[PDB]
């Protein structure tokens, strides 16, 4: 069960620090060197830095060389990013990667970033921080299929990204769609997240969408309902 | 400070062959290694040591480092490998992991698919809060391509939509999304508002009122 | 970038005309059809004091005449009266240095460009364009307008389209309020030769940003058509008051008329009896 | 009378600084911008930085900013080089040229560099002055002509350039071959000059080459005599 | 910094046409210049504003800047047209005047001719000094290339040689030297030293031996 | 650059040999041609103690060393290897950015010859790795120094292309560091499958000899490690002020020679002027 987990990202004002973590799991991970690669929102991959199996080596991309630490701890299987004088371009979602080292050397010339996790964001930004506004989309059976209605909520002006939502506290899966968010030209987000539901019970069955803004601090549990035009 | 070199776009059709090809300043001295990057996912390696394959990438990914020439191969392209293709080597002459500029790969030629338009009048609450937002949501269609066009009764609106760019869903059709916001009195003092959709020459319209 | 450095400054004397009945604009965008309403807004009073100068877009030949920095007080009324595309845009602020906040609404030929930065602005922002002989076209190819632009705030870049390089009447109405900057335009082609023209023609709403700062002074950016080797652009200036006006909205929901309450004695009694007649 | 004359050029070892010169005559020295070009030996043009008619604006090449400063003089018709913080890679003979400012810009649109100077010397080298050890190269009639030998001297081992080879002090015009000196790896030049005379007359005649080394104040005159058996 | 691209050689017959391409990107946006360098002297402008000749350039150059293809024209192409040619560009996006990498416009016609090679031992007075220099002078060859290998006995010697790049003489032949540094035990101790030239197929090789 | 740091540092026990009658150099400045004469210089004495080490190119994290030596008068450094495996050696007193120091390494494309304030790396490493697509090693890894400032020698020659990874190869080199010349000293034959260093003469002929001016205590030598996913040898022995009688054949070569004070044989060799031993 080999598992990178990130965690750590938020928004922060340019010049500040921040802090991130890389949770191994099924694996030797002393046996790998571990990386830090960021990638800006609709760019490509970057390299941030790398550390070999036993810590006593590592490498910075000069983009943030004397600003970024890396660390690891080979008995709690964790990955440190410290980040520090954090500037606008180092906006980004954040990946932590293993590489397999020979027999103490984790250059790269036989084995690449094998398993990859999924992610932290990462927002340094001057622009202030808003929470979402959510607003109930009221069930609409009009193009679904057969005894299916489509309500949702509407996770409408925040900034920065990533929101997240679900239904009925996880519960309610089978028919979501959330769709990705807008960037507005005011420079705030927003996003649409319905689910597609039985058409002849909306007024009996109750259905809740969980909203989470982290980087606000935001959560919102809106309860839908059929309108009363 | 290493350049590695990809051409940005590279389109082939179901079952042909895609060359992504990785250029470098003696590159043909360096060991590469390709990433493959689904749509909102973590990248995947598929390629490692120039030629070398993990053990669940499919027979149909290979490698080439001969000659001055790198280059990814992906044989008989199914729908799901439209990604970013990434190559990677480790430069010692700058001590730096060094990506490449990417190569977005679209599967061209699948079979057309017209998109589902589902139109939500403002809330009653969004009103209270002096506020009025349309929302417009276009999912399963192919080619990744819509126009999304607003009219106010029957005048087509300025300004206040926002659009977003077709994004993949998980069944390798597009899905997207346009908002109309506009004020509680503005939305009350006309007669009807209609999200316009067009997609391959066909186009879907659905209206709401402020009566309902 | 890097600023283009002059060593002969010096700026035309400002001149005064009058606002006529201009500056109306749609104050909500509620569709109004045969009917008079009166709002209390941000509007151009009547017959108010303007200030109009000139916008040198050529060089015919080594001095450099710079646009002044004028205040915003409670908002602006800016028309330009000119026949290619000489005004380009404006930046907004307080210190108008890297100290504050700076709004920049700017005009490139490929798109417009609107970013909130701590700007340090250039002495002379200067915006170039050089005629293709090969192409018989002009090229833009100098934007320099600030050495610096950091801790930005806002950004916002329209889609690309081709500016071509009978005059031609664009106004604005820059409203600041709630930290929204709130825009109004109109595009009209007018037929006269020199001053301001006289008329009546409503500003329909362009976008407001939540841009979220102050704004006490502005300046205006022009272009200058670089060449080898006189019907140079005017701008106007007006400022907003807080007045009640009467509109008039025709069958369609256009503004047709409107009444400046406070005035005269004789528009105080029109907006009493909520009437256009003159004759009463 | 349109001319531009360059001056000031010099070998230095690296760290050292140097002021270079370009005096204008023949025309409106105060009307056009004025450049600055090096050229590499057996190497392309590199713009070095630019200054506008009436100095207000200059801009630097990314290789010499923070090394280079850019000057002119308006009532002695002289632009300016200042050099400092030199290094090998700046080795290159320097130009400058004039182009015509339109109406207070300089850019480059509508005129290029149509006039260019002669040209200054730059070079920078660890070595140090050094006269060249002369050597014969005694007649050899295998690779000349019927009835003609070739006789020569072997200037080796001296810096910087150049050297000058004559024979017979200027008697012996034709025939002669002084070929480019070679830049061994130990940053010394070696080059040889050799003439081809009859064979008959190498019994009376007698010949001597005239090496000249002015940077090292070195005078060879090498009387060269057939090989005895 | 920005790029401006040129083919690094054009060979052209005399009375035929040359074409020059330089490369840059939106270079449809500048204004080419154009430089001709015969080899001893600084550039001369030869084309201005792409297209414009200065006063004493004769007719037969000229310039295009259209589709993104600047090019420079040489019709009635002459010996004397032989030299390197560059372009040149103000690119305001870095406040840098870019030169192009150059292109050498040679004139085909010049027949081959084979390189004389005169090969000289040290002299006595050199072996009085404790060292030994052969110099082998070549001469009068064309084209301008030439490899030079030296040979201990029949074995190839690699350290100690120091070969010019050819240059030009004053009759369009070329001419280079090579020179092999020895101690006097290795010059005495075998029995012959050799420099070869291999010059377009053919190798002209001379031998000196100390017993001489 | 930036040094590999290895937190498992290990080297091999060192061995011990004979020099047999090898280290024999030209040492003057003159050429001598059908003469025996007698000088006194620094010379390997004959049959002097000799310590010979491994230079591990391969091998489990286990970093293999090589020591830092003394330098004394002067070395004489041999090594016997089939590929290049010794790279080159780095001379100094502290060894680091205090003091001056010499390096003379030969990476695949040409020698390097620099004399700086080097901070010299506690493992000095340079890795090669295989290109399986071109079935070829490259060098890839040169680690040898962090740090090179106020440098006052640089030499470089022309670059070549060094052939990478039972016939082995004797390579020999005298080093002296005489009021400021480090003069070098070379023979490259090849040798036989021998025990350590092979029995015989061959004179060693002048390199190069570098005005560097610095000051050399100490040395060590650099080797090449091969990355994977026997080994070469090396010999050391020290110069000692002896008087040598160095026999020139007719075409300057020494041909044989005589240590003066190895034992009474010589010593009436040398009295007598001749080399001849059963007179
Ligand atoms: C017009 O401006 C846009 C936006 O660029 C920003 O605003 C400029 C005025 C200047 O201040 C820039 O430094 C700012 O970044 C330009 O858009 C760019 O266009 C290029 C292609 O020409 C493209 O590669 C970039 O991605 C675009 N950047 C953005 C942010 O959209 C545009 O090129 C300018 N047009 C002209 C003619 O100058
Ligand atoms: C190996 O360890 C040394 C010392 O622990 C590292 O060198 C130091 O690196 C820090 C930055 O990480 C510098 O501030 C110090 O000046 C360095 N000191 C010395 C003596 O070099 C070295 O970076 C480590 N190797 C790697 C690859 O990280
Ligand atoms: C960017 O801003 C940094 C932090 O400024 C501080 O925080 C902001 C939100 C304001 O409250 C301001 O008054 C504070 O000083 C600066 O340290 C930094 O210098 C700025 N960037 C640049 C390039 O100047
Ligand atoms: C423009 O000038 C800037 C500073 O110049 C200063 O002011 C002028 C009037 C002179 O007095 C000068 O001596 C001063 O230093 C420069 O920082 C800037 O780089 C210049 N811009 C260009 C394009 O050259
Ligand atoms: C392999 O390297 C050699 C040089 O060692 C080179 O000549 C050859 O072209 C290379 N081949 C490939 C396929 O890279
Ligand atoms: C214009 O300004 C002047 C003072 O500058 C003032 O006296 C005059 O009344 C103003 N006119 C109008 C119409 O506001
Ligand atoms: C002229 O310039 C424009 C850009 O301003 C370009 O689109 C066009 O292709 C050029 N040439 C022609 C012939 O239109
Ligand atoms: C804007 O800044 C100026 C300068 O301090 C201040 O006097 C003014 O009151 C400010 N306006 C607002 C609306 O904050
Ligand atoms: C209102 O619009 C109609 C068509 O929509 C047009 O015929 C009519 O002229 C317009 N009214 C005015 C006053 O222009
Ligand atoms: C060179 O040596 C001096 C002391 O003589 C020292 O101050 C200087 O820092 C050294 N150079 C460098 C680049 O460290
Ligand atoms: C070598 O070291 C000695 C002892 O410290 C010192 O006296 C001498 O000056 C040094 N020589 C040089 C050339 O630095
Ligand atoms: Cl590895
Ligand atoms: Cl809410
Ligand atoms: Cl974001
Ligand atoms: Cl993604
Ligand atoms: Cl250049
Ligand atoms: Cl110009």
């Amino acid at each position: 069960e080999v598992q990178l987990v990130e965690s750590g990202g938020g928004v922060v004002q340019p010049g500040r620090s921040l802090r991130l973590s890389c949770a191994a799991s099924g694996f030797t991970f002393s046996s790998y060197g571990m990386h830090w690669v960021r990638q800006a929102p609709g760019k490509g991959l970057e390299w941030v830095a790398v550390i070999w199996y036993d810590g006593s080596n590592n490498f910075y991309a000069d983009s943030v060389k004397g600003r970024f630490t890396i660390s690891r701890d080979n008995f709690k299987n964790t990955l440190y990013l410290q980040m520090n004088s954090l500037r606008a371009e180092d906006t980004a979602v954040y990946y932590c990667a293993r590489s397999y080292c020979s027999g103490g050397f984790c250059f790269g010339y036989y084995y690449g970033l094998d398993v990859w996790g999924q992610g932290t964001t990462v927002t340094v930004s001057s622009a202030s921080t808003k929470g979402p506004s959510v607003f109930p989309l009221a069930p609409s059976s009009k193009s679904t299929s057969g005894g299916t209605a489509a309500l949702g909520c509407l996770v409408k002006d925040y900034f920065p990204e990533p929101v997240t939502v679900s239904w009925n506290s996880g519960a309610l899966t089978s028919g979501v769609h959330t769709f990705p968010a807008v960037l507005q030209s005011s420079g705030l987000y927003s996003l649409s997240s319905v689910v597609t539901v039985p058409s002849s019970s909306l007024g009996t069955q109750t259905y809740i969408c969980n909203v989470n803004h982290k980087p606000s601090n935001t959560k919102v549990d809106k309860k839908v309902e059929p309108k009363s035009c | 400070s290493y350049e590695l070199t990809q051409p940005p776009s590279v389109s082939v059709a179901p079952g042909k062959t895609a060359t992504i090809t990785c250029g470098g300043n003696n590159i043909g001295t360096k060991s590469v290694h390709w990433y493959q990057q689904k749509p909102g996912q973590a990248p995947v390696l598929v390629i490692y040591y120039n030629s070398d394959r993990p053990s669940g990438i499919p027979e149909r990914f290979s490698g080439s480092n001969s000659g001055n020439t790198v280059t990814l191969t992906i044989s008989r392209v199914e729908a799901g490998d439209e990604a970013d293709y990434y190559c990677q080597v480790w430069d010692s002459g700058s001590d730096h992991y060094v990506f490449g500029t990417g190569t977005k790969v679209t599967v061209v030629g699948q079979p057309k698919a017209n998109p589902t338009v589902t139109l939500f009048p403002p809330s009653s609450e969004e009103l209270q809060a002096n506020k009025a937002t349309l929302v417009c949501l276009i999912s399963d269609f192919y080619p990744g391509a819509v126009t999304v066009a607003w009219k106010a009764d029957s005048s087509p609106v300025k300004a206040g939509v926002e659009t977003t760019t077709p994004s993949k869903q998980s069944n390798n059709k597009y899905a997207a999304s346009s908002y109309l916001s506009l004020t509680p009195e503005q939305w009350k003092s006309h007669r009807s508002y209609s999200c316009q959709v067009t997609h391959e020459g066909s186009t879907v319209e659905k209206t709401v009122a402020p009566t309902e | 970038s890097q600023c283009v450095n002059f060593t002969t400054r010096t700026q035309l004397p400002p001149a005064y005309t009058n606002s006529f009945t201009r500056g109306v604009y749609y104050p909500d965008k509620v569709f109004r059809s045969s009917v008079l309403h009166s709002t209390q807004d941000l509007f151009l009073p009547f017959f108010s004091n303007v200030t109009w100068f000139h916008a040198i877009h050529v060089s015919g030949g080594t001095k450099r005449f710079a646009n002044p920095v004028l205040p915003f007080n409670d908002g602006v009324y800016f028309a330009s009266t000119e026949k290619s595309n000489i005004i380009r845009g404006w930046i907004f602020g307080t210190t108008l240095d890297s100290k504050t906040q700076s709004l920049l609404i700017v005009n490139n030929a490929t798109n417009v460009v609107i970013k909130v930065c701590e700007f340090q602005f250039c002495n002379d922002p200067f915006l170039g364009v050089y005629y293709h002989k090969n192409n018989k076209s002009w090229m833009e190819s100098e934007f320099r307008v600030y050495s610096s632009a950091n801790n930005c705030t806002f950004e916002y870049v329209s889609q690309p389209f081709l500016m071509d390089l009978f005059k031609n009447l664009r106004e604005f109405v820059f409203k600041n309020i709630d930290g929204y900057f709130k825009i109004y335009s109109k595009h009209t082609p007018i037929n006269l030769v020199r001053g301001l023209p006289q008329g009546f023609s409503a500003l329909e709403p362009l976008v407001d940003l939540p841009i979220g700062i102050n704004i006490t002074r502005f300046q205006t950016l022009h272009i200058s058509y670089l060449t080898p080797g006189a019907g140079a652009a005017a701008y106007y200036v007006g400022y907003l008051q807080p007045r009640t006006f009467l509109l008039k909205y025709n069958e369609n929901g256009t503004i047709t008329d409107a009444v400046d309450c406070a005035l005269d004695p004789l528009s105080e009694t029109k907006c009493t009896l909520k009437s256009l007649n003159d004759i009463f």
